[PDB]
RNA sequence: GGCUUGUGGCAGCCAAGCGUUCAUAGCGACGUUGCUUUUUGAUCCUUCGAUGUCGGCUCUUCCUAUCAUUGUGAAGCAGAAUUCACCAAGUGUUGGAUUGUUCACCCACCAAUAGGGAACGUGAGCUGGGUUUAGACCGUCGUGAGACAGGUUAGUUUUACC
RNA sequence: CUGUCUACUAUCCAGCGAAACCACAGCCAAGGGAACGGGCUUGGCAGAAUCAGCGGGGAAAGAAGACCCUGUUGAGCUUGA
RNA sequence: AUUUUUGGUAAGCAGAACUGGCGAUGCGGGAUGAACCGGAAGCCGGGUUACGGUGCCAAACUGCGCGCUAACCUAGAUCCCACAAAGGGUGUUGGUCGAUUAAGACAGC
């Protein structure tokens, strides 16, 4: 019934500079850069500055809007949130080898930014997987046949592992029984 | 090795071929071809080497009015080998076997072709003179 | 296999519901399809575990 | 060909039941809503100073209500096989005995031997075995001439240069 | 499962030289319409003049349908009219 | 052809009642059409309308206003008319009747 006005507001730790500039969104952290484009949300971006203290707040409103234009509003606050998270603390994410028979062979390539699975339920092909930017994948020691995925980018880490499962998917079989693959069973925070 | 080259086919279906084995048929009569996806109007075709169905026209009474497989062994009608010489045999011959490829003989009668001998390890056992 | 692989496993191939009219794969919670040929139909049931 | 769709064919809805238990893996009684014009009917609008009347052969194209092949979801999916369903008409869907046959039924191969339209596609493209002139035989009917949704044999297929 | 060869045509030339047929004419999709358009409606398009074939269409030509029905039209034949 | 109406599953089927229409009739509208809507007509000038329209084709506003719809099925688009049903949707938009809640409503800790 076109709210008239629907806002919400998130704190920004002192230890990230944020650039807003024609609903375009930079973050900065000792971690390194990231950058998002929310040209696509007809929303109202403003960067609040208390200068008494100096603490920043990310204001985003919505005029007139329906349910479907402000339901964009919290997921707009999310993926700032995300972004935050990814620049100072970074995402890990877990996946784990689940075989019956025969063991997943995983090579990983120079830079640790791709991998090759060689004995997926013993067939002779080779599946090869490229990590996207800013994502490596490693090989655990502590953890017996565990791959682990770091990076900034939450979508990106989570994109990566999400081709890795998916590449190893069982056909011509029950799956329920033929429960092969790898599979994603940790989520997590590098810092 | 490998797998059979192409040879040219000059059996079709309807084709009445001697029979070289020991099993007391005379001659064998072609029905079909095995492993013929075929066209409209194109009438199956075997060469040596290649396993058909087939009925005796004549022979013993046990071996008649029945369809069984059988291998061809010689053809009259010329096939390129791959160094280029063009053969043939005199006569046109087959074998009758069981659907593995046994022959339900003991012996032939005549020479065999290379390429039949190289598909059917029975065959070639059973053969006395190879090309 | 691991009960905890074997679980980590049956959570992505054991775990849902399936849609009766359009047999789509959906998340255990789901309470209507997500699929727009069935009509995002309400007529959901377990997928059958082996017995 | 046109209207219609009783009939034919192809789908859906409810859920009493079937399915070792369990309505909905797979089915769906009692009822009930539809779609299609490759069935057959109903009608008689067009054609009787004539639109060549069966079938086969050849040739092209088109449809999907998908037989096989590509990619998928589901199972009373261990494997193998099978079944249900979803995108999907790109490619292919055969050689023979009997019958004029459409249809049917067998033999054989094959990945498969799916279903259909195009004036029930196509005779100045063929063929003419059948129906459907005149000859003739049989059976039944008729006093008879003759008849026959009965059988049989022989019976002219025209013309393009607009 | 077609290939090839010979003659005569077709073909091109000199000479010679008809006929059938012809409301007007001649590219299509759909619509409606006498329920299957070359013309009408809406679209697709559409560029002088010529040659050799071809059999999709012109619901092509050839005949005032011989089938069927009607007429208070016959005619060949039959008989218990 | 509206309404009344018989046989028939139905038919652009077949048969009746009243009235009107086409046939015998052009003209404007419904793209197109014997019957629908408007309206009936000597040959002309001017003005105004009927039905129907005013983004282009194509004469007349991309005129002044309010809401709904987003169609990844060819979204939908005007009597006759050139079709669509039963069942469904946690798509979205209004309403109706109920239940809990600041002695603290629902989900997670
Ligand atoms: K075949
Ligand atoms: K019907
Ligand atoms: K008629
Ligand atoms: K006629
Ligand atoms: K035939
Ligand atoms: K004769
Ligand atoms: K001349
Ligand atoms: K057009
Ligand atoms: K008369
Ligand atoms: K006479
Ligand atoms: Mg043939
Ligand atoms: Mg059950
Ligand atoms: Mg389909
Ligand atoms: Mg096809
Ligand atoms: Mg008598
Ligand atoms: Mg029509
Ligand atoms: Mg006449
Ligand atoms: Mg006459
Ligand atoms: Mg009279
Ligand atoms: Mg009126
Ligand atoms: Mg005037
Ligand atoms: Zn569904």
């Amino acid at each position: 019934m076109k709210t008239i006005l629907s806002s919400e507001t998130m704190d920004i730790p002192d230890g990230v500079n944020i650039k807003v500039k024609a609903k375009q969104i930079e973050v900065e952290g000792p971690r390194g850069k990231l950058t998002r484009n929310f040209k696509h949300l007809n929303l109202d971006f403003q960067l609040i500055k208390d200068e008494e203290t100096g603490k920043k707040k990310l204001k985003i409103d919505a005029w007139f809007g329906s349910r479907k234009t402000t339901a964009a509003i919290r997921t707009a606050l999310s993926h700032v949130e995300n972004l935050i998270t990814g620049v100072t603390k970074g995402y890990r994410y877990k996946m784990r080898f689940v075989y019956a028979h025969f063991p997943i062979n995983a090579s990983i390539s120079g830079g640790n930014k791709a991998i090759e699975i060689r004995n997926f339920l013993g067939e002779k092909r080779v599946r090869k997987v490229d990590m996207l930017e800013g994502v490596t994948v490693v090989r655990s020691e502590k953890v017996k046949d565990e791959l682990v995925l770091d990076g900034n980018d939450i979508e990106l880490v989570s994109r990566s592992a999400a081709l890795i499962n998916q590449k190893c998917h069982v056909k011509n079989k029950d799956i329920r029984k033929f429960l092969d693959g790898i599979y994603v069973s940790e989520k997590g925070r590098i810092v | 090795a490998g797998n059979k080259f192409r040879m040219s086919l000059g059996l079709p279906v309807a084709a009445t071929i001697n029979c070289a084995d020991n099993t007391g048929a005379k001659n064998l009569y072609i029905i079909s071809v095995k492993g013929i996806k075929g066209r409209l109007n194109r009438l199956p075709s075997a060469c040596v080497g290649d396993m058909v169905m087939a009925t005796v026209k004549k022979g013993k009474p046990d071996l008649r009015k029945k369809v069984m497989p059988a291998v061809v062994v010689r053809q009259r009608k010329p096939w390129r080998r791959k160094d280029g010489v063009f053969m043939y045999f005199e006569d046109n011959a087959g074998v009758i076997v069981n659907p593995k490829g046994e022959m339900k003989g003991s012996a032939i009668t005549g020479p065999i072709g290379k390429e039949c001998a190289d598909l059917w390890p029975r065959i070639a056992s059973a053969a006395n003179a190879i090309v | 296999i691991e009960p905890s692989l074997m679980a980590l496993a049956r959570k992505y191939n054991q775990e849902k519901m399936i849609c009766r009219k359009c047999y789509a794969r959906l998340h255990p919670r789901a309470v209507n399809c997500r699929k727009k040929k069935c009509g995002h139909s309400n007529q959901l049931r377990p997928k059958k575990k082996i017995k």
